[PDB]
DNA sequence: TTCATACGCCTCTCTGCTTATCGGTAG
């Protein structure tokens, strides 16, 4: 149980968002997700009600 | 023990000088 | 500009013109070298890269040469000439498994 | 002209070194003194013949040991008329009425000879150069401080004396100022 | 292998396991590389000031510490730099010694590395205005306090990997080596 | 006892472990950053020692 | 990377898991009915 | 019948050494702040001893979870452990949990 | 001594009870210890397992 | 004289620290 506190919290990738090389962020979104990204926030984008709702439960699953 | 190298460099106006140090130590 | 002319390199500086100097020097060419790259990693490491100057007089390196200094003898014979080491002596938490001193292990626990 | 006015410039440059050396290991000197221009080099030091000798060439050092309000003792040091000892390293004066320091400067043509007798008198030493003309925009040296009461630092931290980095006998700032083990 | 054992004390100082300090500061300002990429972002950290006021909760973080004491020690500091930052690094003297060798900077508020005073100071002489300066300033120093290696970190290995790591891909091809 | 493959850096600076697998990787957006994904073989296989309380 | 992380009972967990007087073994043999004991010849 | 007591004295020898490089109280001069590797390893540690059939305070939680359990306790900071934190010089600055703020 | 698990405090539950075969007591607090007549105190703990089984003053 | 089997012999990279000659001076 140590270690599993150890990895936990200390060594679980959450706790390491960052790097200690230059303080910058190591982990995120690559390149299909970019594409996706550069895509719907443009401003030619428009969703339905139906859309929308579908979206954000599918995104989000508040139940987990 | 400790750097007293240099202070017995002339003690035969050698071994007495070392004698006070170690008491000294635990004093 | 007679004033202001270095050929700031180790190999001239730490003899006499300055002995702490190697705080300075060091760390401005290592760098000096990420910044062809523009790697920049970040002047903490720079300077907790002391062991090469403070940790004894002047100009110790990381290699044979360094390791003898150091008192627990296990990290020696662990890197490299492990017989000439082993001799004098006539990580280790490691070795005899005990419980690491740092993290976790850099203090204790009761009641 | 010729190399005449070279030696000149090298030991008023020198000069001028020891005397911030000495004001800041902490014997006084006045601020002008230390500034010492060098046509009013000149003009005090003027050989009727034009040589090194100046006709005034009797460069004495004496300290004024201002800091006993941290420094219990402090002793003193006697540079007389060490302007051309010799053309080399002559034992002459191994000690004189001062009781803790001494500092002899000689044009570093070396004489081993002349090296012994030097680590003899418990309260002396000596480290001069031939001209040392430190301080710089190059140099990055932090200024150096002389911890009468490290009993104070040692307590807050919990150490051994030795387990602080170490700067060696033989550093030149170390020589800058009279630092002991 | 060299700094498998070299790892930040209690006290602000990096000391392996026989003890022997490396360095009594870390860099000079203690604070851990990973969490300091915001301390000079003011403008960032002003704005979502209530947001960063309850994740840093100063309603339990005065009953074990003090500040009046470094706050003032630090603005005589600054007073006295400030003073002398005129006359060069062989002729000044010191007066006063900087606020993280005189005090805890984890432990006292207000013990911050000298350039971030100068950094602040510079950034708050801007006018424009929750918008209290004198509440900002002690936002930004709770931060700076929050923002230190924690006793017991394997600085040195960092350092150690911070600089061998990134030197893989550091240089491939095209007079100093 | 050796230059590079001596005692220590092969039975003392580094061992073979138990309860340790090794595999290729698959990559799937449709598990959470913080979590693995662990094959049933694996799951068979791999166990924990966890006392009855 | 098990040092850096600071992780000391995880690297405990991934390299694991004597002669009081001398120091530096030999124990164990019961002779008839007794339980096991230590009769180290350097002790 | 007493023998030799104190083991040759030795009991009370470097005890008075533990005593001596041993930080007294109001004196402690550590920063008070759970940092992460000892906020780790107690929560390890306590989902240990309740691992091993220990009585826990807090019957609040019904999970099965010891880890889960051991972040709760320190939420609700009833948690009967006290931490050694000495100086490596040697000397012990003991702190406890309850005094202890733990973000 | 094959420590029970909870020994910080000793007021009751038996706490010293059977506790010899793994009479007075002896608890060690290398920090200036408190009054010596509390009924809870520190207990020295291995470094993984929950035990402590160093040694104790206690005679009968 | 041989067969069976134990015995039976020899070409493309560089540091840091072994040590060299050699004389010069107070004794
Ligand atoms: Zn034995």
């Amino acid at each position: 149980e140590n270690a599993r506190a150890e990895a936990l919290n200390l060594a679980n990738t959450d706790s390491q968002y960052l790097t200690p090389t230059s303080g910058s962020p190591v982990r995120g979104l690559i390149q299909d997700h970019i594409s996706a990204g550069v895509w719907l926030t443009s401003k030619d984008s428009f969703f339905t009600r139906e859309q929308y709702q579908q979206y954000i439960y599918g995104c989000i699953r508040p139940e987990d | 023990l400790i750097d007293e190298s240099y202070k017995l460099d002339e003690i035969t106006l050698r071994s007495e000088y070392v004698d006070m140090a170690i008491a000294k130590a635990l004093s | 500009d007679v004033d202001g002319i270095t050929s700031n390199d180790v190999a001239a500086v730490l003899k006499t013109y300055g002995v702490e100097a190697a705080r300075n020097t060091i760390v401005n060419e290592i760098n000096n070298v990420f910044s062809r790259y523009a790697i920049s990693v970040s002047f903490r490491h720079l300077d907790l890269i002391a062991d090469m100057m403070t940790r004894q007089g002047t100009y110790l390196a990381f290699n044979r040469q360094g390791m003898e200094t150091s008192t627990s003898s296990f990290m020696k014979m662990s890197y490299e000439t492990t017989c000439q080491f082993l001799t004098k002596a006539v990580s280790a938490r490691i070795v005899v498994g005990k419980l690491n001193n740092v993290g976790t292990g850099s203090f204790d626990v009761l009641a | 002209d010729q190399e005449n006015e070279r030696n000149i410039s090298r030991l008023w440059r020198a000069f001028r070194t020891v005397k911030e050396m000495v004001k800041d290991r902490g014997y006084f000197i006045t601020q002008e003194e230390v500034e010492l221009p060098l046509e009013d080099f000149k003009a005090k030091y003027c050989d009727s013949m034009g040589r090194p000798q100046r006709k005034m060439m009797s460069f004495q050092a004496n300290p004024t040991e201002e800091s006993i309000s941290k420094f219990p003792d402090m002793g003193s040091l006697w540079v007389e008329f060490c302007d051309e000892p010799s053309v080399g390293v002559k034992v002459i004066h191994i000690q004189e009425k001062n009781f803790q320091t001494g500092i002899f400067v000689y044009q570093n043509n070396i004489t081993p000879s002349a090296m012994k007798l030097v680590p003899s008198i418990p309260p002396a030493t000596i480290e001069t150069f031939n001209e040392a003309a430190t301080h710089h925009e190059l140099v990055p040296k932090h200024i150096r401080l002389s911890s009468d009461e490290k009993r104070e630092l040692l307590k807050r931290y919990r150490l051994k004396e030795s387990q602080l980095p170490r700067i060696q006998r033989a550093d030149p700032v170390a020589l800058y100022l009279g630092l002991k083990r | 292998k060299q700094l498998e054992g070299v790892h930040v004390s209690y006290d602000n100082s990096i000391r392996d396991a026989d003890g022997t300090l490396v360095q009594f500061m870390y860099g000079g300002d203690a604070i851990d590389i990973t969490k300091e990429s915001h301390m000079t972002q003011f403008e960032f950290c002003l704005d979502n000031y209530y947001a960063l006021l309850k994740k840093y909760n100063p309603s339990a973080l005065i009953e074990h510490l003090d500040v009046e004491s470094a706050l003032k020690y630090s603005k005589k500091t600054l007073k006295y730099r400030k003073k002398h930052s005129k006359e060069p690094h062989y002729k000044q003297s010191v007066k006063y010694d900087p606020v993280l060798a005189k005090y805890n900077p984890a432990k006292y508020l207000g013990s911050v590395s000298e350039n971030f005073q100068d950094k602040l100071e510079s950034f708050l002489d801007k006018n424009s205005k929750g918008v209290n300066e004198k509440k900002f300033r002690a936002l930004m120093q709770l931060k700076y306090m929050r923002s230190l290696i924690n006793p017991g970190e394997a600085v040195g290995i960092i350092a150690s990997q911070s600089v061998g790591e990134p030197s893989t891909q550091m240089t491939l091809n095209t007079n100093v080596t | 006892l050796e230059k590079k493959e001596g005692l220590f850096r092969k039975h003392m600076m580094g061992k073979r472990v138990n309860y340790a697998a090794r595999s290729v990787i698959s990559p799937d957006p449709n598990i959470e950053t913080n979590e693995i994904g662990v094959p049933p073989v694996f799951a068979v296989k791999l166990t924990y020692p966890e006392p009855v309380t | 990377a098990l040092i850096g992380h600071g992780t000391s009972f995880l690297l405990q967990d991934r390299l694991l898991n004597v002669c009081r007087e001398c120091g530096s073994t030999q124990q164990s043999v019961p002779r008839i009915g007794s339980i096991s004991t230590v009769c180290c010849r350097r002790c | 019948g007493n023998g030799p007591e104190d083991f040759q004295q030795h009991e009370q020898i470097r005890r008075k050494t533990l005593k001596e490089k041993a930080i007294p109280k109001d004196q402690r001069a550590t920063t008070p702040y759970m940092t992460k590797y000892e906020r780790a390893r107690i929560l390890g540690t306590r989902a240990l001893q309740i691992s091993m059939n220990a009585p826990v305070f807090v019957d609040l939680e019904g999970e099965t979870d010891p880890l889960r359990i051991a972040m709760k306790e320190l939420a609700e900071k009833k948690i009967p452990l006290v931490i050694r934190r000495y100086l490596p010089d040697g000397s012990f600055e003991d702190w406890s949990v309850e005094e202890l703020i733990v973000d | 001594v094959s420590l029970a698990p909870m020994y910080l405090e000793n007021p009751l539950q038996g706490v010293m009870k059977q506790h010899l075969n793994p009479e007075g007591l002896k608890i060690l607090d290398a920090d200036p210890l408190s009054k010596e007549d509390t009924s809870e105190k520190l207990i020295k703990i291995t470094p993984d397992t929950p035990f402590g089984f160093t040694w104790c003053h206690v005679n009968l």
